[PDB]
RNA sequence: AAAGGUGAAAAGAACCCCGGGAGGGGAGUGAAAGAGAACCUGAAACCGUGGACUUACAAGCAGUCAUGGCACCUUAUGCGUGUUAUGGCGUGCCUAUUGAAGCAUGAGCCGGCGACUUAGACCUGACGUGCGAGCUUAAGUUGAAAAACGGAGGCGGAGC
RNA sequence: GUAGGGGAGCGUUCAGUCCGCGGAGAAGCCAUACCGGAAGGAGUGGUGGAGCCGACUGAAGUGCGGAUGCCGGCAUGAGU
């Protein structure tokens, strides 16, 4: 049951997830997300093989006081590493129902406090970034909070550029992290809304 | 002093293991064992005829000690901290 | 707020680190440490010495449709091969 | 006082009677032996015993005993008739290394040490008690 | 990512080292030798801690029987006569009572005599 | 093969003093020369200098306990800290072992390097989540400060 | 209480979020008689000359006395 900026009422649609605001699922989801974005790149010459050394050394008996095969082994200095990082992935498939349930539960997790929907993104008048500050101020946003603006209308979002007030996630590119991480969610376009 | 007082100490604040009931000077009394006071020394069972009194001073926690244990060749080393609690009784009584 | 975001309460346990433990030098004592050869099957232990041949075929296999499903509930929707797709009998291949 | 930053600029931090010979190719252990008799005596006497003492180490210790008295007199406006060795001492130093030898275990046991200085020093001061 | 052993081993070793004071030579200076000394040090600490109570037990007895023998009893006799009087649970630290206070221990000796014959 | 670091800026130290020099001591510059070119911090082994309490009839894994002496009072006048004299007690660590102070292994000392991982639509268990008589997708496609789409297939669903 | 199984935890690096601190001085380094059941963590002091605690979650090249282990430095034998 949430109120739009310009025009009618709605949000009596969309029963919000049960039980209400489970943080466990949230956790599973975001963790899955940062693990998705995680880019494996690993510089290790782990193997005795990967660093360069000619391999026969001195002698197995009778030299006294050492017993080494090669100059490239892990127990040497400069050799390979025992069990070093390699280029893995850790990108998996999260069960879909928990993605849905996730961002739903996120939007819901904004129901215990401030969230906002909007119509008429024409109040910007090109962009100018200032008219966005106006729109925010008269909509109650002084940018003392952190704000995730979700909208279509390239001109309307292009108005908001800063890491201070806001951040922009267009055409319903909604990301559970991206919302839960910001202070206020401004849902604007009612498209993926309702 | 086995646990809990005895004997003769004239006008002295001292220490003892925890006193049960807490108090700031909640009064604690003790039946006797021996007395050298008055320059007349009479032994026990005549000390049931006497009782010293004491005021509880403060509830303390003693100086930290470590508990270290070792057995050789077997590994087995052990480190744990210990402080054994007390209360301080000020002694003036009959 | 992600700061406040908590764990699943028992999803993750920590792993197993065999560095330290002080009296951890893992696995056995002797004899069958260091190897990659363990391998729980193998030749003459009661697998061979076991007297079977039989004959392998494994031909046509039919999809089982219980009467118990069809009667009782739903509509008697006049099944054919059509509805089976949506009736939760959808598997195919057979 | 103020703070440490200010203590650094409010005071230049001098060194009375102090001079030191760095990097003299000699052995600390050795030079110690000379330097011991010098220590705590009349700076003149010190110059004499230093004149007649047969270790070659004694020479750069002598060259220094003066340079410190030198500093003591000129730089610190001190009074040479009250002058004496307050302290002197030998601190080792950067043991000398050449390009070679480099080889494992082949005719490999030899010195090539050519040990470090001992650094010398000798702080000088005025008698006090008289 | 890689986490070197930096700044960890050193704090640890200094912690070990610091217990060592009147520790003679490398015992107070080199790590391994110090830590190692602190193993046997563990043994003697704990065990001789339980022991010190045996030690003071010994001392006090050694005094009490002394005062006793001085007055004509002995520890066997004196403590016998003491216990023989339900009177004295005196027991603990009675030594100092014998050491500092002559006439008191004379009265305890005489009394314990009554409780014998 | 090892390999790096003045300073914000060379302002990189005229000039004086000891010396053949090296090297240092002043001066000056500089926030700093507690940065001076063997130029960021500067640990530990190891070498010295000064002080405190101590030691030249004492059998010793170097400690531990207990009391006394001397000295010091910035978590700190005691619940003390440092050192020490005497008493009591007291068979290094590790591995390997029926059994280790071992006259059995290892190791001069300190620093740093240094060993139970990783991969697969594998298998089987414990816990946890989501849906639940149903549960999932794979390659890929499309977006890509973002994720959605993708039912080819897999597992339940009947045993012999 | 040894191999072995089970439970709670301490510390280090990177990462996201939160609170923040720093030239009237960061980390590191040095001394210390305090706290904590232990891994440990604070307080003040001394160095230092730029950066860095704490909380919550996540990921490890994550914890050394030994391997006649590796590199380096410095001892002994000895002023022999
Ligand atoms: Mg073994
Ligand atoms: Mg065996
Ligand atoms: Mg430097
Ligand atoms: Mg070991
Ligand atoms: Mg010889
Ligand atoms: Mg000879």
């Amino acid at each position: 049951a949430q109120i739009n900026v310009i025009g009618q009422n709605g949000g009596r649609t969309i029963e919000l997830p049960l039980p209400e605001v489970n943080s466990g699922v949230l956790h599973e989801v975001v963790t899955w997300q940062l693990a998705s974005r995680r880019r494996g790149t690993a510089s290790t010459r782990t193997r005795a093989q990967v660093s360069k050394t000619g391999r026969k050394m001195y002698g197995q008996k009778g030299t006294g006081n050492a017993r080494h095969g090669d100059r490239s082994v892990p127990t040497f200095v400069g050799g390979g590493v025992a069990f070093g990082p390699k280029p893995r992935s850790y990108d998996y498939t999260l069960p879909r129902q928990v993605r849905q349930l996730g961002l739903a539960m996120a939007i819901a997790s904004r129901q215990e406090g401030g969230k906002l929907v909007a119509v008429d993104g024409f109040d910007i008048a090109d962009a100018k970034t200032k008219n966005f500050i106006s729109w925010a101020k008269q909509n109650g946003l002084d940018g003392t909070e952190k704000v995730l603006l979700v909208t279509d209308d390239e001109n309307t979002r292009r108005a908001a550029r800063n890491v201070s007030w806001v951040s922009v996630l267009p055409v319903a590119g909604v990301n559970v992290y991206d919302i839960l991480r910001h202070d206020r969610l401004v849902i604007d376009a009612a498209a993926l809304e309702i | 002093i086995q646990t809990g007082g005895k004997q003769y100490r004239v006008s002295e604040g001292d220490v003892i293991r925890v006193e049960s009931l807490q108090g700031e000077a909640g009064d604690k009394v003790e039946l006797k064992a021996l007395f050298v006071g008055g320059e007349q020394t009479v032994f026990g069972e005549d000390a049931g005829k006497y009782t010293v009194q004491a005021e509880v001073v403060e509830h303390g926690r003693g100086k930290k000690i470590y508990i270290r244990k070792y057995k050789s060749g077997v590994q087995y080393r052990r480190r744990t901290g210990h402080r054994q609690n007390f209360t301080a009784i000020k002694i003036l009584g009959i | 707020g992600s700061r406040k975001d908590r764990k699943r309460v028992g999803r993750g346990p920590g792993g197993t680190d065999k560095t330290a433990g002080r009296g951890h030098k893992g696995q056995k004592s002797r004899s069958g440490a260091g190897k990659g050869a363990f391998f729980e099957g193998g030749r003459s232990r009661l697998i061979a010495r076991l007297p079977k041949r039989g004959f392998n075929n494994v031909g046509t296999t039919y999809e089982v449709v219980k009467l118990s499903q069809l009667q009782d509930l739903e509509d008697t929707t006049f099944d054919r091969d059509t509805l089976e797709a949506y009736r939760l009998v959808r598997r195919k291949n057979r | 006082f103020r703070n440490k930053k200010q203590r650094k600029q409010q005071v230049k931090l001098r060194k009375p009677g102090f001079a030191v010979a760095k990097y003299v190719r000699m052995s600390p252990r050795k030079v110690r032996l000379v330097v011991d008799v010098i220590r705590g005596k009349s700076v003149q006497d010190a110059e004499d015993l230093l004149r007649f003492i047969p270790r070659s180490a004694s020479e750069p210790v002598a060259k220094v005993l003066n340079s410190a008295k030198a500093n003591a007199l000129h730089n610190d406006e001190m009074l040479e008739d009250r002058l004496f060795v307050k302290e002197a001492y030998v601190d080792a130093g950067p043991t000398l290394k050449r390009l070679i030898p480099r080889v494992p275990r082949a005719r490999g046991s030899a010195n090539i040490i050519k040990k470090r200085t001992s650094h010398i020093t000798i702080i000088v001061a005025e008698k006090g008690n008289k | 990512p890689r986490a070197k052993t930096g700044i960890v081993r050193r704090r640890r070793h200094k912690k070990v080292l610091k217990r060592a004071k009147g520790f003679w030579g490398s015992r107070s200076k080199q790590y391994r030798n110090a830590f190692q000394t602190l193993l046997n040090a563990a043994t003697y600490e704990y065990r001789d801690r339980r022991n010190k109570k045996r030690d003071f037990r010994r001392l006090w007895i050694q005094r009490i029987n002394a005062g006793a023998r001085l007055h004509g009893m002995n520890y066997s006799t004196f403590i016998n006569g003491l216990k023989r009087a339900n009177i004295d649970l005196n027991r603990k630290v009675l030594a100092d009572i014998a050491a500092r206070e002559p006439e008191a221990f004379k009265a305890l000796v005489d009394a314990s005599r009554n409780a014998r014959q």
